[PDB]
């Protein structure tokens, strides 16, 4: 059924799964028109399919091309998303195919199930953790690939670049929902923490900076604080 | 006119047939009903008096045999039985008839009630949904479950109503996923009608059916079947006129016939409110949302 905190160390055995976000699918910016009406243009986006065990990224483009003459695009979006998603499971091969897909709003389930009506063994679940996945376009590297398409376009990812080397899943997954918590509530401040020292760069083949372990622990604490921070600014704490 | 006899009526029962019922009691000197009109299905229904459990009944049409009710008391009902001597049959009823102890069925002349929830049932659509080919009518309750409610424990003893679902491969074309989901024309259309029904009215036969007997026997796989064959066609963008119309008057005439205190149990808020309100035939059935908003507001 759902995916909650009971189960959390589900997210971490050996059932290939992956996570699925459409929140980044379908972006626009809304702006008057000559005649001060109001419009939107849409800009690129992108599904995020995420191996919470592997850390292997599947960021599907979606080109702003694929909403030409389309009606009802948030409609619309869900079921390309469940489209795509299918046709990446169908692309894999079969002992890499998952045997759940989690999706992270419940109005991917119905589009989601019928698209995937070929696999019935392939769990498509819920789920009640609130996960921060939307701020994906706040990592630098994945917007700038994003932003950059001219076309539909597959973009594989390791987004917890070489930390499995170190720590295990459960930790990799949860130091990566904190930092993308943490950039969806401040992105600027967020930004700020993981660039303050220039010393510590970002390798070529990464996403995130090549912190040590004890640089981890500072960097961890100070996106908390932040996130604490804004908390207490929001609701006058 | 036709007559179901009885042999007797030695338990306390409440007797319906058709929309009509009366209370018999222990032992009272009951022997049948009779006037029954010829050209329509018809049931004959029965609740125990000191065990409501398992409503029961006999789906039959007088013109393919002669029928008779009798107790039998190693299974505790009263079975529908079939006479083939013509001669015996005719002279029961006519003693039984002689002797006043048989009631009439009560149809007022100016009551089209009973055509108009039948009008597209048939016999022989009975006998495929409920299998028992040895005899010529159909044996229904309260606790029979539907082939589609078994495969989610008896065969020989299911409701074999055509399954329905709406995320299955059946209902959904690889390639059409959004459109067929959101819009399940070609699913009512090609699927049930061009392929499985043939025609309308044996859709429409089998969607009065399972009315009957969600309301009849409490059957509740029959109530399930009722509301998923509405919803197909609400929710389908594309259906023909006739049909629209047809299910306005099917439906209206459903509603007026529902008790009123069993309305909880029989409507289900979901589809009714989608049908009437949401889908695309939301403006099709006048006379259905009429009764409906004026009798159950309550549902809406
Ligand atoms: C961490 C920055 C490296 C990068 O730009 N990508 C490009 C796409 N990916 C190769 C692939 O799509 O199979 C490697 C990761």
């Amino acid at each position: 059924g759902a995916m909650n905190s009971s189960n959390y160390a589900e997210l971490f055995n050996n059932d290939i799964k992956l996570f699925v976000d459409d929140t980044n699918v379908y972006r626009v910016t809304v702006h008057k028109t000559f005649e001060g009406n109001v419009a939107t243009k849409a800009i690129n986006g992108c599904i995020f399919t995420l191996n919470p065990k592997t850390g292997h990224l599947f960021l599907k483009i979606i080109h702003t091309s694929v909403w030409a003459g389309q009606k009802r695009l948030s409609q619309l979006a869900k079921w390309k998303t469940a489209e795509e998603v299918s046709a990446l499971v169908r692309s894999l091969p079969k002992e890499e195919q998952p045997k759940q897909i989690i999706v992270t709003r419940k109005a991917m389930l119905d589009p989601l199930e019928v698209h995937m009506l070929d696999f019935p063994n392939i769990a498509i679940r819920p789920t009640e953790l609130r996960l921060p996945f939307s701020a994906a376009m706040s990592i630098d590297k994945l917007s700038d690939v994003v932003m950059k398409a001219t076309e539909p376009q597959m973009v594989l990812f390791n987004i917890y670049d070489d930390w499995l080397d170190r720590i295990s899943s459960y930790t990799a997954f949860s130091r990566l929902t904190l930092l993308l918590r943490a950039l969806k509530t401040n992105e600027e401040s967020a930004k700020m923490i993981l660039l303050s020292d220039p010393t510590i760069t970002i390798k070529s083949y990464h996403l995130w900076p090549s912190f040590t372990d004890e640089q981890w622990i500072t960097i961890e604490s100070q996106m908390r604080d932040l996130i604490l921070t804004e908390y207490g600014r929001k609701y006058n704490v | 006119m036709n007559t179901v006899p009885f042999t007797s009526a030695p338990i306390e029962v409440t007797i319906g047939i058709d929309q009509y019922s009366f209370n018999v009691k222990e032992n009272q000197p009951f022997h049948g009903i009779k006037d029954i009109p010829i050209g329509h299905v018809h049931v004959i229904h029965f609740q125990h008096a000191d065990n409501s459990s398992m409503r029961y009944g006999y789906w039959f049409d007088c013109r393919m045999g002669n029928f008779y009710i009798q107790y039998d008391p190693k299974d505790g009902l009263y079975k529908m039985m079939e006479e083939r001597d013509g001669a015996k049959f005719e002279n029961i009823v006519h003693n039984f008839k002689e002797r006043q102890m048989m009631v009439s069925y009560p149809k007022i002349d100016e009551d089209d009630t009973w055509y108009n929830l039948t009008e597209f049932v048939q016999m022989d659509k009975i006998r495929k949904i409920v299998r028992k080919d040895e005899n010529q009518f159909s044996y229904v309750d309260s606790s029979m479950t539907t082939v589609q409610e078994n495969e989610l424990s008896d065969p020989a003893h299911s409701l074999n109503y055509t399954v329905i679902n709406f995320k299955s491969r059946e209902a959904i074309r690889p390639g059409h996923e959004m459109e067929d989901f959101l819009d399940k024309s070609y699913y009512l259309n090609t699927v049930m009608l061009q392929g499985i029904f043939k025609n309308s009215s044996n859709y429409f036969g089998e969607l009065q059916f399972a009315f009957l007997n969600a309301m009849f026997f409490g059957n509740y796989g029959s109530s399930l079947q009722w509301h998923a064959m509405i919803e197909l066609i609400c929710s389908s963008a594309t259906v023909p006129k006739h049909m629209l119309d047809k299910l306005d008057e099917i439906l209206y005439y459903q509603i007026k016939t529902l008790p009123e205190q069993y309305s909880d149990i029989l409507l289900n808020e979901r589809v009714w409110n989608i049908c009437l309100y949401s889908s695309f035939q939301k403006n099709s059935l006048h006379n259905t949302e009429k009764i409906m908003e004026n009798k159950y507001p309550e549902l809406l």
